[PDB]
RNA sequence: CCGUGAGGGAAAGGUGAAAAGAACCCCGGGAGGGGAGUGAAAUAGAGCCUGAAACCGUGGGCUUACAAGCAGUCACGGCCCCGCAAGGGGUUGUGGCGUGCCUAUUGAAGCAUGAGCCGGCGACUCACGGUCGUGGGCGAGCUUAAGCCGUUGAGGCGGAGG
RNA sequence: GGUGGAGCCUGGGAGUGAGGGCGCGAGCGAUAACGUCCGCGUCCGAGCGCGGGAACAACCGAGACCGCCAGCUAAGGCCCC
RNA sequence: GGGAUGACCCCAGGCGGUAGGGGAGCGUUCCCGAUGCCGAUGAAGGCCGACCCGCGAGGGCGGCUGGAGGUAAGGGAAGUG
């Protein structure tokens, strides 16, 4: 019995080229060019998914300490006054109330300056 | 939970009068208006943040001996293209231009850091455009 | 010597190259005694 | 009215209604949850401490999912190593009832 | 690339000429060229210890007749071979043509009645074999044969 | 027993080594035999008993 | 309502008879028949005949209206080269290649 | 076909069940087409089964002329589409991040090899010994070879020998 | 004391036998070399995956099973980019 | 460990990686299964797909094309990616 190759290898290749649908020019039309885009493209999701965690939080940060500096003091003091107080809630994260719930993010000001 | 992103918002102003603040410690302050990064809906991508207008530009002041010391260069393409502008002389020639080259390089590079500075007005001792709102320092 | 390319010219740097090939169409006057058309200043394919 | 309330090693702000998907936590679909007694009123002064203590919010189990599937892939030059795996992250989703 | 049949010539001076570099187009790397190291010629027999067979024979039997699909028959009168006459003993019989049946037994006539059937393989005693028995859902001797196998096991 | 569920112990065919397809996989381009000379060669060695 | 003349195998060069076909597109076929015959192009001559194949077409077939007539649509595919051996200096030999095309007037109601 | 010659040496198969292989008409010098007709099917129409990919073209959505780059990726937003909807598909404005694949090397994005692109061909085998392992058979034993009989996808016998 | 992808024994399969930077000890060199040759360690090699050092195999930090729009740190940082 | 003697639940750990070793699998051609089964109410092959299953190699399923083949469970052998 010979085995030739048959159908295998055009589908292997239209995978490939299915996943590079977009790509400029002959990165998505060619198996090669598509396949070698790819593999950069699959170690940047990996490397921007853990990296997304702290795209995230730099803006948050940016976010709470703008607030408070219009109460009047840093960001650095603010999370020390909150880790005093015991309101590890903020969870940078929310800096939701920071924009949306003024007056609730001023009462967490208020319990951070007692210390 | 997403994280809140601003719709469209009005552009605020501000009138700063410069004269006596030094000039990088000005510069800096100005910088962050035009991100915006007061603003605690900042956002990276967007161009929410004050426009600026400055006034008493040529009397900003400088520390040290800068004004005979510190020069700007400015090369043409050609051969020997390199020009060497020293301080006083900008001052005396292209007062502002001094603060406006402080702030260019201290706003991001890109599309957007350069549509910020263009939301940057200097203007030499007093006045300017006065239909706008224009708070203080 | 004996230059030559040292990358294939892409499909669009190619076409982006063509961007000035097109034709314009010929320049015509109706004639002033038979019905048909004329370039002008030339002597009318029909009475001339 | 809302809530911030803590699962799976996050937070969250629920109002009443509120449909969310949140790391999938040990319950039969329908059961009801009573989520930890967490860390803000919308009606403000109630913060304090870790938790405030009593107070809670409930939301059914309305089922268990599998997210959409992320390829997660790895490759290094030269060295002829590629590795590909899927991966799908296991959720349950919830409706918020009540915060007590 | 040895048997093809094209010649032995260098295709090209092999430096110089800007191309890759060959031999005879006899090479596998051409379009047209031989093979590598596919079929030749092979013998696939091996030799199985016959006590293996002796016991797997015993064993294939055993298997049917653990079963209750063993029967052994005497003398047929399904014979003097039409395919209808066996047709007629086999129903007497219980086959219905149900199941699949192989038939041993040295009865040349009883054979080539049950030959055409589907649902029929049929052997002399001398060639009963173990994948005949497997294939087969019943098994049916006759007291010929029956003896024979038992004869040829132990 | 029938031909259906006939088949071997869970020993006993193994059934082996391929060798030069693809990466990962293990064995694939160089084949095992790992980086240059006269052992990765077509003949390889001289016979190493002696 | 459409009507269609396809000149297939026509002995040219694609790019070059596009270049005309380019010239009458969208075109009332009045003005198309008049672009064509004052256009200075070997591919004039081509898409005149495709043209006026397909507004033939449209009044003894379909029904049309020359009146009404314009190119709805037009193109030319590129149908099978003949390739040829050119002799050059040194023994070399390279192979020009006589192209081919398939030029389609698409024709419609105004 | 190439070579003075010995000699070298190819490409190149497939309409349809059936030619029923498209009378006649229309544009055209023909070619080609368009109707008509045949056919279950005519993008089965003879450059004919299926008809992939590179490649070229027409049309449509999004997009782009103050931005700069291994071409992607992560985020948000705009427009277009699918939907009951928190939904999803397309595209890409701005922001973050980002040094092609293979090979060979101490070390390559590397200004070191190789590759224009696509399709198909393309490299760890087989025999006979050996030596380990493993699945089973029999076990102070194990086992047959060539042959011979039988069978025509039936097996048995054969103890020289090892 | 230490249960460790520890150790020892028999046997099947390998690959390697071009190394490199840094630190410390020497020789050779000129108290030259991104020099060369040894020793003990390390890291790159194969961690050109991650953070810091502007950018940078081997310097600092740290050994990347997958996912998260959560938290704390390391080195290094906290005027603006 | 659970006492199901487990094919699974719970607890605790390990899981960067070239040469290289080991292990499990995916698919392709052919054979037995096959005088069978799927097939014109449509085989193989092709084109789609945002759906399902699978870590993955893959397997499904739907639509379009195509118009005569295809081949389960379980096993065998190779011109097998
Ligand atoms: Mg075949
Ligand atoms: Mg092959
Ligand atoms: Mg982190
Ligand atoms: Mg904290
Ligand atoms: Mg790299
Ligand atoms: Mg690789
Ligand atoms: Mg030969
Ligand atoms: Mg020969
Ligand atoms: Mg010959
Ligand atoms: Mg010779
Ligand atoms: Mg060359
Ligand atoms: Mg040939
Ligand atoms: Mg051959
Ligand atoms: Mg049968
Ligand atoms: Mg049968
Ligand atoms: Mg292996
Ligand atoms: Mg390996
Ligand atoms: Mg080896
Ligand atoms: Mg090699
Ligand atoms: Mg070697
Ligand atoms: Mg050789
Ligand atoms: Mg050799
Ligand atoms: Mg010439
Ligand atoms: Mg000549
Ligand atoms: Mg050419
Ligand atoms: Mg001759
Ligand atoms: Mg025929
Ligand atoms: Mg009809
Ligand atoms: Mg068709
Ligand atoms: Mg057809
Ligand atoms: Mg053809
Ligand atoms: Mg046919
Ligand atoms: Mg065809
Ligand atoms: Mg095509
Ligand atoms: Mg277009
Ligand atoms: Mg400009
Ligand atoms: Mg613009
Ligand atoms: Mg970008
Ligand atoms: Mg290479
Ligand atoms: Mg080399
Ligand atoms: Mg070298
Ligand atoms: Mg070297
Ligand atoms: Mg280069
Ligand atoms: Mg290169
Ligand atoms: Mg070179
Ligand atoms: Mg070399
Ligand atoms: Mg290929
Ligand atoms: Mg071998
Ligand atoms: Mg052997
Ligand atoms: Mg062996
Ligand atoms: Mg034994
Ligand atoms: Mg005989
Ligand atoms: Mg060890
Ligand atoms: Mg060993
Ligand atoms: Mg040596
Ligand atoms: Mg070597
Ligand atoms: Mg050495
Ligand atoms: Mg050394
Ligand atoms: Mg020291
Ligand atoms: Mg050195
Ligand atoms: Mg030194
Ligand atoms: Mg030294
Ligand atoms: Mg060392
Ligand atoms: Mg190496
Ligand atoms: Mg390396
Ligand atoms: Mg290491
Ligand atoms: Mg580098
Ligand atoms: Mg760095
Ligand atoms: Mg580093
Ligand atoms: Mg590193
Ligand atoms: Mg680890
Ligand atoms: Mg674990
Ligand atoms: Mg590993
Ligand atoms: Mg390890
Ligand atoms: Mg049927
Ligand atoms: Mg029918
Ligand atoms: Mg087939
Ligand atoms: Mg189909
Ligand atoms: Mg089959
Ligand atoms: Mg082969």
């Amino acid at each position: 019995p010979r085995a030739k190759t048959g159908v295998v290898r055009r589908r292997k290749h239209k995978k490939i080229l299915k996943l590079a649908k977009g790509y400029w020019g002959l990165r998505s039309k060619s198996f090669r060019k598509a396949r070698e885009t790819l593999f950069a493209a699959g170690n940047y999701a990996y490397a921007h998914r853990k990296r997304r965690k702290r795209d995230f939080r730099r803006l948050w940060i940016v976010r709470i300490n703008a607030a408070c500096r219009q109460h009047g003091l840093n960001y650095s003091t603010f999370i020390h006054g909150l880790k005093k107080a015991g309101i590890e809630v903020d969870r940078k994260n929310l800096a939701d109330l920071a924009v949306r719930e003024p007056q609730v993010f001023a009462e967490l000001v208020e319990r951070a300056k007692a210390a | 939970m997403k994280t809140y992103v601003p719709k469209q918002v009005e552009p605020r102003w501000v009138l700063i009068d410069a004269e006596g603040k030094t000039l990088g410690r000005l510069a800096t302050k100005i910088a962050t208006l035009l991100r915006g990064k007061h603003r605690p809906d900042w956002t990276p991508n967007v161009a929410m943040g004050d426009f600026v207008v400055v006034v008493n530009a040529d009397k900003i002041r400088v520390t040290g001996k800068k004004l005979e010391q510190k020069i700007y260069t400015r090369y043409s393409g050609y051969p020997g293209g390199l020009k060497k502008i020293p301080l006083e002389k900008m001052l005396a020639t292209h007062p502002e231009r001094v603060l406006e080259h402080a702030v260019k390089g201290m706003l991001p590079k890109g599309p957007l850091g350069r549509r910020l500075f263009k939301r940057l007005k200097v203007y030499a001792g007093p006045d300017h455009p006065h239909q706008a709102q224009r708070p203080e320092k | 010597k004996h230059p030559v390319p040292k990358k294939k010219t892409s499909k669009a740097r190619r076409d982006a190259r063509r961007s000035h090939h097109a034709l314009t169409p010929p320049t015509l006057v109706p004639c002033p005694e038979c019905k048909a058309m004329k370039p002008p200043h030339t002597v009318c394919p029909e009475c001339g | 009215m809302f809530a911030i309330v803590k699962t799976g090693g996050k937070q969250y702000r629920v109002e009443p209604g509120l449909k969310l998907r949140v790391e999938k936590l040990d319950a039969e679909p329908g059961a009801t949850v009573e989520l930890p007694v967490l860390l803000l009123g919308g009606e403000k002064t109630v913060v304090g401490t870790p938790v405030v203590e009593g107070a809670s919010v409930v939301a059914e189990v309305l089922g268990h999912g599998r997210g959409k599937k992320i390829l997660v892939s790895k490759f290094k030059a030269k060295v002829q190593y590629r590795r590909k795996k899927g991966h799908r992250q296991p959720y349950t989703e919830l409706l918020i009832k009540e915060i007590r | 690339r040895g048997e093809v049949a094209y010649s032995g010539r260098k295709i090209w001076p092999q430096k110089h000429t800007g191309r890759a570099r060959h031999g005879d187009i006899g090479a596998p790397i051409f379009v047209g060229g031989g093979v590598v190291f596919g079929p030749k010629p092979r013998d696939y027999s091996y030799t199985l210890p016959k006590k293996v067979r002796k016991k797997g024979l015993a064993m294939a039997v055993a298997d049917r007749a653990r079963e209750g699909k063993l029967l052994l028959v005497e003398a047929f009168a399904g014979v003097n071979g039409k395919t209808k006459e066996f047709l007629a003993w086999a129903k007497e019989a219980g086959l219905d043509g149900s199941e699949s049946v192989l038939l041993v037994t040295g009865n040349e006539l009883v054979r080539r009645a049950a030959r055409n059937l589907p649902w029929v393989v049929t052997l002399a005693p001398e060639g009963l074999n173990v994948y005949d028995i497997v294939r087969t859902e019943r098994l049916v001797m006759d007291l010929d044969a029956w003896e024979v196998f038992q004869n040829r096991i132990g | 027993m029938k031909l259906s569920d006939l088949r071997p112990n869970p020993g006993a065919n193994k059934r082996r080594k391929r060798v030069g397809r693809g990466p990962g996989s293990g064995h694939g381009k160089t084949a095992t035999r790992g980086h240059k000379g006269q052992k990765s060669r077509s003949g390889g060695l001289k016979d190493p008993r002696r | 309502m459409e009507a269609k003349a396809i000149a297939r195998y026509v002995r040219i060069s694609p790019r070059k008879v596009r270049l005309v076909v380019d010239l009458i597109r969208g075109k009332s076929l009045e003005e198309a028949r008049n672009i064509l015959r004052y256009t200075n192009k070997r591919g004039a001559y081509f898409v005149a005949k495709v043209l006026e194949s397909a507004a033939a077409n449209a009044v003894n077939n379909h029904d049309m209206l020359e009146d009404r007539l314009y190119v709805k649509a037009a193109y030319v595919d590129e149908g099978p080269a003949l390739k040829r051996v050119l002799p050059r200096a040194r023994g070399r030999a390279d192979i020009i290649k006589k192209r081919t095309s398939h030029i389609t007037v698409i024709l419609g109601e105004k």
